[PDB]
Order: C-alpha cells, then sequence, then structure tokens
C-alpha cells in the first residue's frame, strides 16, 4: 500500500533496522553511508519519530560508522521537517561530539556548525546553547576541545544576556588544566574574537590572548601568536601599542624557535594588518633580528619574506631603510651555511630590483645575483634564474648582457637538467630583446645543441623553443637557420634524436606556413616513413596527421595518401594503427 | 677561572671549591663547531669528572647550600629547546638517529644528576623546593630528544624523581597523560614514548590492591588508545607490558581491555595486526576462565576473521594460538560456543587460501576440533551448505532490497 | 569495432593514471585479465629487439617514475624494459603498477615488464603493497588481481641475443638459456630453485657460489658470470634488485651491470637513479637522475586511523 501524498510509507522499518545495528562492519557502514534513501523511504514523520530516536540511543560499535553518521546527519535538516525540527538532530550529534577519536568529534563539530544557522534564535538559546554548555563542561577533554568550536556559530544570533555567559564560558575553556583543549581554545581565539563586539575584544579578548601568549608550553604560544594576526586586525592603531605590541615584542625574541618561526612566517601578514608606521618603529629591528637568528628554519622563513616586506615599507623611508638596515643582512644571508636559507632568499631576492633602482641593483645587487648563480646547490641556482625577467626590466638589456649573460651561457649546460630547462625557458625573451644578429652569433648554438641533449625533457624544451624563436624572428629566418639542421638530424644513428626531427616539424608547421612546410619539411617526413625503427615510423604517421591541415588537398592526395597506405601495411601493429588513424583524421580513407 | 682539584685543597676550602666548580660547569660550549674552544671543553670535561664520583659515597659534602647550585647547574646544561628534525618518520632497522654532540658534557652532567638523587645523603624534604613542578615540566619536555642515550638517562632521572618525591607523583602521571593524549589524538611526534611506558610499567607494577578509579581511567582512556598510532612498532613491548600488568593486578579489567583492542583492531596495517595478535596471546596467557567467557564470543569472532585473512603473517600468528596449551584448554571448555564461530572460517580457508602452509595449519586446527568435541563438528558439517544456502539467500535478499530502496527514491 | 573503443578506454586509463589517479576495481580487474591474455604468449626468455631503455627497480615511487619518463622519453615513443620491483616501500605502488600494466596492454611491443623479487604474494604482503591496496580499494580484490597477474611476468629477457636482462642474478641450477625457457613460471615464486634464484641472486666479489644474506638465492662471482656469458653467447648481464648509490654499477669486469631506477630510495637513502639506453646498434648510454622535485607541502591533515574499514 502507498500514501495519498505524504512521504509516510508502509515500508517495514524492521527490515531497515535489521541492517543498521546488525551484520558486519562493512554492511552496516554502507547502510549508514546510505542513511538517506531509508530516510526518504520512511518519510519525514517516520524519520523524525522512528529512525532518529533509533540513532539517538544506539551507542554502538567503532568510530568509522560514527564518523559516517555524523557526516550524514550534517545534511538532515530537510529530512526531519525543516528549520522547525532540526532540534531533534542535536542529541545524537552531541554524543558524537564526545567521541574520543579526533576525526569523529571533528566531523561532529562540523555538522553542528553547519546546522547552527538552521535554528532560530529561540531554538539556539533553547537547544543549541545548552548543548554548548553541556559539551564544554564535560569531564573528558574531547567534549571540551570539540565544544571550543561552537561559540562563533551561535554567538551573534543570540540575546545580549547569554553573551557574558558564553564569554566567561570560553574564558574558563581557556584557563583549562589540560593543554589539549587549551590548544583548541588558542586556535579558535581569533575565530571567536572576530564575531565579538569592539567593547569586548579589548576588555576580555586581549587579556586572554596575552595569557595564552605567555603560557608555559610554546605549543600553545605559537597558536596565540597565530591568532594575533586576526586579533590586531580589530584594534585601531592607537590601542595596538598598548594591547598587542607588548606580547609581540616578547614573542619576537622568545626562547622557543617554534613561536619565533610562527612570528617570521606571519611577519608580512602582521605588517599589513597592524600598520606601517609601527613597522618603521618596531618591526624593522625585529626583521633584522629574525634574519640573524640562531635557528636556521627561522632564518629561512625570514628570508622568504624579504621581498614582500621591503616593498610594503613606507614610501618615503624605504630607500634608506632597505639600503642601511636590510641590505647588510641580505649580504650576510647569501653566504649562509644552510642551503634552505640561501634558496629561500634567492627565490625572492631579485624582486628587490625595481624597489632599489637600476644603479642600486647594479652596484649592490648584481654581484649577489652572480654569486647565487655560481652557487654549488642546484635549488638556489634554479631559484635565482627563475626571476631574471624582473632584473632585465629594471636594468638594461645591454647591462644584463654585460653582467649576467656569461653566467646564463654557462648554466645553459648545467649538470642538473632543470637549470638547463630554466635557461631554455628564458631563451625566447633574450632572443627577442637582443636581436637576430646577436642571437645568430651567440645564443643560436645553445638552442641547437639542446636538441641532442641526453635528457628527453631538454629536447622537448628545445623543440618548443624552436617554435618560440620562429615566432620571434620570422618564418624566413626559420627557413634560413633552423630548418637545415633540424632536417640534418634525420640521419642520426639514434632513433631518439631522429624522432626529434619529427617533433620539430610538428611544432614548426604551425608557424612556418604551407609553402615552407611543403617544400622543406614534408619531403623529410615522407623519406623518414621508411625508417627501420618502428617508433620513427608511427611518429611519421602521427606527424603527417599533425601537419595535414597545413597542406592543400592535391598534396594530401598525391603524396601523403600513398605513404599512409603503405604504412598501414607494415609489420608492426602500432604503425598500422597510427597510419590508419591518420588516414581517418585527415579524411583520406 | 683556572681552579684547582678538590684533592689538592684542604677540607675547609672543599665545599666552596665544589660550589665554584659547579658555577664553572654552568658554561655551555658549542659542539656543532668542532674546533672552537677545544682546550676549555677538555677543562670542563675533566672538571665534570671531578664532580662525579665525588658525590657518590656518604661524605657530608651535600649540604643544603649545594642543593640550589647543583640544580641550577644541571638546569643550565640539559634544559633547552630541541632543534627541528629533518624527518617526519623513523625506521628503527634502517633509519638512523641524530645525535646531540654535546653528549661528551651532557652525559657527565646526567651522570652527575642521576647519582645526586641516588646519593646516600640525599634529602627529599629539602630538595623539593628546587626540584619542583616547573623543573619536571621542562624535564618531561626533554623526552622528545632524538638522542636515545639522552632518553635513557632521562628515563632513569624521571624514575628517581618519581620514587623520591611522592608529592609530584600525581603531577608526573598527569603530565604523561597529557603527553600521551596529544601524541595520539593530535600530533604523532614524540620520541620518548617507550621510555615513558617503561616508567609507567614500573609504576603500575607498584600499585595498590584497592585500584583507584583514576588508574582505571588511565588504563582505559589513555593506554588503550595508544595502540592506534602508526609508530606502535617503537613501543609495542612496553605497552603490552603495561596492559598485562594492569590485568595481573586487576583481572576484572580484562573486559574493557579486550573490547578496546578490537575497537582499534588494525584493518590497514598487517604488521600491526600481528603485533595485536602477539599481545593478545599474552593477555590470554594471564587470563582467568570466568573473565575469558565474558568476551569469548566477540574475541573468537575476531580470530575467526584473522585465521581467514589472506595475509599469511596474520594467519600464521592467529593459527599459532592452537599450539599454546593453556588457551587450548579454554577452547576445550567452551568448544560448543566458539566452534560454530570458527567452523565456516576454517572450511573456507581449507579451499581458498593461496599459501600451502596456511592450508596445512588450518587442517591441523580442524583435526583438533574433530578429536575434541566431535558432536559439534559432525552436526556442523551436516549443517554446512544448508547454512551456506541460508547466508546466500540472505545476501540476494539484501541486494534486491537495496535495489527497491533505490527504486523508491527515484 | 570493440577493439577501437577499448583503445579509447585504455588511453583514458593511461591519461588518468598519469596524474597519480588510480583506476576502479573493475577497471583493474579487466586490465589484469587482458594483461594475462597478452603475457601468456611470452617466453621465460623474452626476445626483445633493440633499441630499448632498460630500467631497474621503481618500488612504487610514482613521481620518480614520472621523472624517469622525463629523462628517457615518453612511451610509446621510447621503448622500455623494466626489470621488476614495481611495488612496495613506495607511497604510490598501486598507481605505478597500474600505469605500467596499462602501458604494457596498450603498447604490446613497446615495453616489456619483467618479474622482480617483490612481485610475490609473500613479499607484497610483508612489505606493505597489500596494505596499500587495502587503503586505496577497501578490500583485497585488487591485490589478488595484481598478484595473479604477477605469475605471468617473464622471468628474463634477451635484448638482441646479447644482453641478458633479469631482476636478481644467476643460478647454480641454470646452465643455458634453454633451461630457463623450460621452466614453468606460472606459479608463485618458490623459496628455492631456479625461479627463486633468478629473482633473488646477487653478484659478489666472493668467487664461486655463496650463501645469500637475503635468505633466498645465491651469490655468484666473476668466474660464474663469465662462464655463463661464454656458454650463452652473451656480452653483458643486466640486473637490478640491488641498491646502487651511483644509479648504475659495473661488476665482474663489465660482465654484470646493476641498474637502480629509484632515486632517494624509500625517501631516505639519498641515492641517484639511472637507466640504460641501448641504441639501434647496441651503444650503451647511462642516464643518471635525481628524485623529482616533489610538490608543495599542504597543511598536514589528520590521517584516517588504521582501524577504519
Ligand atoms: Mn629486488
Ligand atoms: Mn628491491
Amino acid at each position: 500500500m502507498a500514501a495519498a501524498d505524504g512521504d509516510d510509507s508502509l515500508y517495514p522499518i524492521a527490515v531497515l533496522i535489521d541492517e543498521l545495528r546488525n551484520e558486519d562492519v562493512q554492511l552496516r557502514l554502507n547502510s549508514i553511508k546510505k542513511l538517506s534513501t531509508i530516510a526518504l523511504a520512511l518519510g519525514v514523520e517516520r524519520t523524525r519519530s522512528e529512525l532518529l530516536p533509533f540513532l539517538t540511543d544506539t551507542i554502538y560499535d567503532e568510530d568509522e560508522v560514527l564518523l559516517a553518521l555524523a557526516e550524514q546527519l550534517g545534511t538532515f535538516t530537510t529530512l526531519v521537517g525543516g528549520p522547525e525540527y532540526v532540534h531533534c538532530l542535536l542529541p545524537p550529534l552531541e554524543s558524537l561530539a564526545t567521541v574520543e577519536e579526533t576525526v569523529v568529534r571533528d566531523k561532529a563539530v562540523e555538522s553542528l556548525r553547519a546546522i547552527s544557522h538552521e535554528h532560530s534564535p529561540s531554538d539556539l538559546e533553547a537547544h543549541f546553547v545548552p548543548l554548548v554548555k553541556r559539551l564544554a563542561g564535560g569531564d573528558w577533554f574531547t567534549s571540551r576541545t570539540s565544544a571550543c568550536g561552537l561559540f562563533s556559530v551561535c554567538y551573534p544570533r543570540v540575546s545580549s544576556a547569554v553573551k557574558a555567559e558564553l564569554r566567561q564560558y570560553f574564558r574558563n575553556l581557556c584557563s583549562d588544566d589540560t593543554p589539549m583543549v587549551r590548544r583548541a581554545a588558542a586556535s579558535k581565539l581569533g575565530e571567536f574574537a572576530k564575531v565579538l563586539e569592539l567593547d569586548n575584544v579589548k576588555s576580555e579578548i586581549i587579556p586572554m590572548f596575552s595569557n595564552l601568549a605567555s603560557d608555559e608550553q610554546d605549543s600553545v604560544r605559537l597558536l596565540a601568536v597565530e591568532a594575533c594576526v586576526n586579533i590586531a586586525q580589530l584594534l585601531p592603531q592607537e590601542d595596538l601599542e598598548a594591547l598587542v605590541m607588548p606580547t609581540l615584542r616578547q614573542a619576537a625574541e622568545d626562547k622557543s624557535w617554534r613561536v619565533r618561526y610562527m612570528v617570521a612566517d606571519k611577519f608580512t601578514e602582521l605588517q599589513k594588518a597592524v600598520g606601517p608606521e609601527i613597522t618603521k618603529t618596531d618591526l624593522v629591528p625585529a626583521f633584522q633580528n629574525l634574519m640573524k637568528d640562531c635557528e636556521a628554519e627561522v632564518r629561512a622563513a625570514a628570508s622568504h619574506k624579504v621581498k614582500e616586506f621591503c616593498e610594503n615599507l613606507s614610501a618615503d623611508c624605504r630607500e634608506n631603510v632597505i639600503m642601511s638596515q636590510i641590505l647588510p643582512c641580505i649580504k650576510e644571508l647569501v653566504s649562509d651555511a644552510n642551503q634552505h636559507v640561501k634558496s629561500a632568499l634567492a627565490s625572492v631576492i631579485m624582486g628587490l630590483s625595481p624597489i632599489l633602482g637600476k644603479d642600486n641593483t647594479i652596484e649592490h645587487l648584481l654581484p649577489l645575483f652572480l654569486a647565487q648563480l655560481k652557487d654549488e646547490c642546484p635549488e638556489v641556482r634554479l631559484n635565482i634564474i627563475s626571476n631574471l625577467d624582473c632584473v632585465n626590466e629594471v636594468i638594461g638589456i645591454r647591462q644584463l648582457s654585460q653582467s649576467l649573460l656569461p653566467a646564463i651561457v654557462e648554466l645553459a649546460e648545467d649538470a642538473k637538467w632543470r637549470v638547463r630547462l630554466a635557461i631554455i625557458e628564458y631563451m625566447p625573451l633574450l632572443a627577442g630583446q637582443l636581436g637576430v644578429e646577436f642571437f645568430d652569433e651567440k645564443l643560436n648554438s645553445l638552442c641547437m645543441a639542446w636538441l641532442v641533449d641526453h635528457v628527453y625533457a631538454i629536447r622537448e624544451a628545445a623543440t618548443s623553443n624552436l617554435k618560440k624563436l620562429v615566432e620571434k624572428f620570422g618564418k624566413e629566418w626559420a627557413h634560413a637557420t633552423i630548418i637545415p639542421k633540424v632536417l640534418a638530424m634525420s640521419g642520426d644513428p639514434n632513433y631518439l634524436h631522429r624522432m626529434t626531427t619529427l617533433f620539430c616539424i610538428n611544432v614548426l608547421s604551425e608557424v612556418c606556413g604551407q609553402d615552407i612546410t611543403t617544400k622543406h619539411m614534408l619531403p623529410t617526413v615522407l623519406r623518414m616513413a621508411g625508417d627501420p625503427v618502428a617508433n620513427v615510423r608511427f611518429n611519421v604517421a602521427k606527424s603527417l596527421q599533425k601537419i595535414g591541415p597545413i597542406l592543400d588537398n592535391s598534396t594530401l592526395q598525391s603524396e601523403v595518401k600513398p605513404i599512409l597506405e603503405k604504412l598501414t601495411q607494415d609489420q608492426d601493429v602500432d604503425v598500422k594503427y597510427f597510419a590508419q588513424e591518420a588516414l581517418t583524421v585527415l579524411s583520406l580513407a | 677561572t683556572p681552579l684547582p682539584l678538590l684533592k689538592d685543597v684542604p677540607s675547609s676550602e672543599q665545599p666552596e671549591l665544589f660550589l665554584k666548580k659547579l658555577q664553572q660547569c654552568c658554561v655551555i660550549f658549542d659542539f656543532m663547531d668542532t674546533l672552537s674552544d677545544l682546550k676549555m671543553k677538555e677543562y670542563k670535561r675533566s672538571t665534570l669528572n671531578e664532580l662525579v664520583d665525588y658525590i657518590t659515597i656518604s661524605r657530608g659534602c651535600l649540604t643544603e647550600q649545594t642543593y640550589p647550585e647543583v640544580v641550577r647547574m644541571v638546569s643550565c646544561n640539559i634544559f633547552r629547546t630541541l632543534p627541528p628534525s629533518d624527518s617526519n618518520e623513523f625506521d628503527p632497522e634502517e633509519d638512523e638517529p641524530t645525535l646531540e654532540a654535546s653528549w661528551p658534557h651532557l652525559q657527565l652532567v646526567y651522570e652527575f644528576f642521576i647519582r645526586f638523587l641516588e646519593s646516600q645523603e640525599f634529602q627529599p624534604s629539602i630538595a623539593k623546593k628546587y626540584i619542583d613542578q616547573k623543573f619536571v615540566l621542562q624535564l618531561l619536555e626533554l623526552f622528545d630528544s632524538e638522542d636515545p642515550r639522552e632518553r635513557d638517562y632521562l628515563k632513569t632521572v624521571l624514575h628517581r624523581i618519581y620514587g623520591k618525591f611522592l608529592g609530584l607523583r600525581a603531577f608526573i602521571r598527569k603530565q604523561i597523560n597529557n603527553i600521551f593524549l596529544r601524541f595520539v589524538y593530535e600530533t604523532e611526534h614524540f620520541n620518548g614514548v617507550a621510555e615513558l611506558l617503561e616508567i609507567l610499567g614500573s609504576i603500575i607494577n607498584g600499585f595498590a590492591l584497592p585500584l583507584k578509579a583514576e588508574h582505571k581511567q588511565f588504563l582505559v582512556k589513555v593506554l588503550i588508545p595508544l595502540h592506534t598510532v602508526r609508530s606502535l612498532s617503537l613501543f609495542h613491548a612496553q605497552l603490552a607490558y603495561c596492559i598485562v600488568q594492569f590485568l595481573e593486578k586487576d583481572p576484572s579489567l580484562t573486559e574493557p581491555v579486550i573490547r578496546g583492542l578490537m575497537k582499534f583492531w588494525p584493518k590497514t596495517c598487517s604488521q600491526k595486526e600481528v603485533m595485536f595478535l602477539g599481545e593478545l596471546e599474552e593477555i590470554l596467557d594471564v587470563i582467568e576462565p570466568s573473565q575469558f567467557v565474558k568476551i569469548q564470543e566477540p574475541l573468537f569472532k575476531q580470530i575467526a576473521k584473522c585465521v581467514s585473512s589472506p595475509h599469511f603473517q596474520v594467519a600464521e600468528r592467529a593459527l599459532y594460538y592452537w599450539n599454546n596449551e593453556y588457551i587450548m584448554s579454554l577452547i576445550e571448555e567452551n568448544s560448543n560456543v566458539i566452534l560454530p564461530i570458527m567452523f565456516s572460517s576454517l572450511y573456507r580457508i581449507s579451499k581458498e587460501h593461496w599459501n600451502p602452509a596456511i592450508v596445512a595449519l588450518v587442517y591441523n586446527v580442524l583435526k583438533a576440533f574433530m578429536e575434541m568435541n566431535s558432536t559439534m563438528f559432525d552436526e556442523l558439517t551436516a549443517t554446512y551448505k544448508s547454512d551456506r544456502q541460508r547466508e546466500k539467500k540472505k545476501e540476494k535478499e539484501r541486494e534486491e532490497l537495496w535495489k527497491k530502496l533505490e527504486d523508491l527514491e527515484l | 569495432m570493440d577493439e577501437k573503443v577499448f583503445t579509447k578506454e585504455l588511453d583514458q586509463w593511461i591519461e588518468q593514471l598519469n596524474e597519480c589517479k588510480q583506476l576502479s576495481e573493475s577497471q583493474v580487474k579487466s586490465l589484469c585479465e587482458k594483461a594475462k591474455e597478452i603475457l601468456t604468449k611470452e617466453s621465460n626468455v623474452q626476445e626483445v629487439r633493440c633499441p630499448v631503455t632498460v630500467c631497474g627497480d621503481v618500488h612504487g615511487q610514482f613521481h620518480d617514475l614520472m621523472e624517469l619518463f622525463r629523462i628517457g622519453g615518453k612511451s610509446p615513443d621510447t621503448n622500455y624494459l623494466f626489470m621488476g620491483d614495481y611495488v612496495d616501500r613506495g607511497y604510490y605502488s598501486v598507481e605505478t603498477v597500474t600505469l605500467l600494466v596499462a602501458l604494457k596492454v596498450r603498447y604490446r611491443e613497446r615495453i616489456t615488464i619483467l618479474r622482480g623479487n617483490h612481485e610475490s604474494r609473500q613479499i607484497t604482503q610483508v612489505y606493505g603493497f597489500y596494505d596499500e591496496c587495502l587503503r586505496k580499494y577497501g578490500n583485497a580484490n585488487v591485490w589478488k588481481y595484481f598478484t595473479d597477474l604477477f605469475d605471468y611476468l617473464p622471468l628474463t629477457a634477451l635484448v638482441d641475443g646479447q644482453i641478458f636482462c633479469l631482476h636478481g642474478g644467476l643460478s647454480p641450477s641454470i646452465d643455458t638459456l634453454d633451461h630457463i625457457r623450460a621452466l614453468d613460471r606460472l606459479q608463485e615464486v618458490p623459496h628455492e630453485g631456479p625461479m627463486c634464484d633468478l629473482l633473488w641472486s646477487d653478484p659478489d666479489d666472493r668467487g664461486g657460489w655463496g650463501i645469500s644474506p637475503r635468505g633466498a638465492g645465491y651469490t655468484f662471482g666473476q668466474d660464474i658470470s663469465e662462464t655463463f656469458n661464454h656458454a650463452n653467447g652473451l656480452t653483458l648481464v643486466s640486473r637490478a634488485h640491488q641498491l646502487v648509490m651511483e644509479g648504475y654499477n659495473w661488476c665482474h669486469d663489465r660482465n654484470v651491470v646493476t641498474i637502480f631506477s629509484a632515486p632517494n630510495y624509500c625517501y631516505r637513502c639519498g641515492n641517484q637513479a639511472a637507466i640504460m639506453e641501448l641504441d639501434d646498434t647496441l651503444k650503451y648510454s647511462f642516464l643518471q637522475f635525481d628524485p623529482a622535485p616533489r610538490r608543495g607541502e599542504p597543511h598536514v591533515t589528520r590521517r584516517t586511523p588504521d582501524y577504519f574499514l
């Protein structure tokens, strides 16, 4: 039997409950994962009055089905009756918020934060808020560390009478005896302070934050200084010097390297969120100290922020600050012992070129760029080559050819192939800016030599570089310089270098034009169609398919069709497949 | 300040020279730089050799005025923030640990400390003012040291503090609980878990007959969830020792222990599963019959799944249970309850397992279930495929059911 | 018509696997079935014709295999010949072995995958490949499919009648290549005998047959290597199975060469990897390479506990 319209069904619920709390772990886990089709087959009435009280009282089994059920009930607002009945989901989830396993209570607090907005202020102050009080007052740490994440989702939509209750409750959660929940409180410090009124973020959030920032365990001090960014985003620049700054000054020169690393990693975030004048007064010596730190991780984190910090200084003093206080520490950092520090500094150092000025980067920055170019570590070398376009824009192209071009030509054949790849990827800019005469005399040899590199990735990069050089200089220059050597590679006794000819023809038919690709490149492919290696043969088929749309139909029918037909009758299967596919795509068979 | 030896000075200037020597030993040298201040490191090393051995025998040199100086000395030497580790995992049989390099001094300082608490003239009522809660908090923080020699010395030092000062015992245990809970449920990054478990193994060994509810909560809520972490191969023996000792003191606690080991049974780590089987053999070796029967049904369902696992290591470790005579005897007493749990599993692995060694072991286990409690075996092989039709029709019933549930939602 | 649509299916599978995205259980099952169909027609001594790139152990280091393809070239443009040890110890054994099997099925004559000591049920179960399949698939079906397919992998390979490629080393129960061709490899690797020794033996400075510290296989000296070479008409024995800090290592007076294609083995050893390119006329080239630059480190999340299944 069926219903008139009501979701209510005569479906036996026994055969449904005979799988949720029955069978092995996998079957009941799948039933809980699918606990939504059964809620639709039962109906809103029967789901609220016959399946939810079920799940409320069945404290059973391992944490996997518990996690699945929490995630499922996170989306059960409509299946129980809408915003009117969501309060029936709060009991089961509450039990899931006290579970020992972290993932279960985390999914539970996620589901609670999701359905928190589905309540009205009456339902919040009548069902959710008491649930928060119950969870944050439990005997075990799991309930408290899970309840620490319920304050921000129900604080703004409740009355002005439970505000002090919840505030002092969160304060009690901060002054907890176990560090486990103290860590979560320090984490949610900022998240709860952003939803608080200004009259409360400076009278009760600031003392709590300072207390957490001077705790016995650095493990919570690091989260305190992390939430400092969100906290200082609320107080005006007049109160900071009295409320946020005293904790920051001691956190900068703290005994533990972890909170110092957190200070250095969020240094520019603080710089922007707290103000520019005070950074001129306070944060510049702090940066000088962090870049001269005894720990190496802190030095690396500080060097990573050099560029974005220096370009975010005040506009008037910047030229004096970076030259008289920041640049000496940078000169010290290039000769560091730790390779991570040097690499992180080289990854951002060239960004200081437009801030300093052409003469300043020539006199003060170019020797350091050179030194990092001749560095022994490959990562710092790659990072310093990465940002060469910035330097080339600041200084002159002629000046770059005078100072840094020999180093680039040397790194063109570096031991590690990714440095060579960086040089190849910077080749088109250098060619376009230096001109075809200088390129043909100097840099053409490197671009043609990369085509027979041992690493295949370098050969692919050179293949693409050929097309880019054509896009820079012209298909006429391509026919004059590039095409002869590319076709000469067709006689290499190594099939790996022989397929590079086909790859070059493929990438060059897009830019050389129908005439050039018909009179110079097509004969080479059609001759290579009889190569002994099957790889070269199916690559000939693929290359013909690639270059097809560039020739006129007479050439496809007169010279390409017989070659593809003869390749379809080869002994290898892959060459036959590719020749037949080329015939089909080119619309020839 | 070049000071002479205590054997080259009279007895009147002996305590003030002893104190002055500890003041000099409060100077820390840089051992990461191998060539820096070579001669003065040798001076401090020799001076530390004078300080040790001197404090060993009853001699009255441990006056109250020396208590704060020796505490400040060892506090300046060992207390520090540990540097970051370039690794996130550790392999005992392959990966190698990073040493501290200041050991040529730290060892002597640690040796000085462990002998100062072990001194015959040591007075705890006076020393408790300086070995306070803030001191041990840093001391337990030092347990994350990557140097195993330092972890062994901190093991003995913490054991000595726990044994001498009874007023700190509650704080020590609570801090170890805090360390273990963070290690399990937050970040798994602690090198001193095995040493702390050895300390707790001695502490649990020295518990009272009226077992406090605090220690029962410690066993259920902390020791059992410690079985879940991946680095269980670094302290499985110590954790098993703590569990067995808890059951040797209170056999009634074997119910929450068993349920916990199967609530956290390894499903994606086979080596961890073999360790659980090895630990469970120890629990079953120190089990009582009245406590065995209380969990014999879900337990033997787990071993029924373990003997039926396609992993040859887990199958071997679970089938080797039938070689231990005591746990055999418990099977012989309750065969009519656990033989139907095992029967379908053994008969399936008598046909589907890939390892010929495993299919030979299950044959031997089946021969045991035939020699003992035959009627159970005969009326189970008679009701074999009859029950197999029952489970097969139950499966297709669930499948067509779920097909109809998906038909209704459409 | 079905062959073309399965070609599209295989190309889609390869494209998906090329970004460390595993296949479905049914996809893996069908791939393993047709891989069995292909490999059953291959001899224990697999006749491979040059040119080809010989690679050593990979050991589930998927991104390092991507780096290997960056070095030696992409298939099917570059012919490859792997010598076992695709799974275990690495973090992505499933993706690696699935990509290699899919490339073998799609390109039959382009690559040839051999059997290593880690393509056994026992070793995959002890070193964690079975556990990896358990995490990535939820059951032991995929592990069963792959271990059943492993029985079909050829034992050795013969490049141009001169290069003898195999995972382990020589065996005292083996004299000629016909003895290897006569074996029945369609079984789990035994604990001793010719099949077990060919996948577990190691070269050594110790002259004559010795006792292998691994437990299985033997240790052979240079005299045994040159005797086998002069008896079988081979100029070099290519092998893997052993770690090499240089990436490749000559031994027994250029009679044996070990090739290890797993850079920074187990992410700890800090070793270089290498591959051996053999041109159209057997001109050896050794390409060494470092581990691939791993991606950025995202915020570490709370991993799922091991009792979740
Ligand atoms: Mn091997
Ligand atoms: Mn290996």
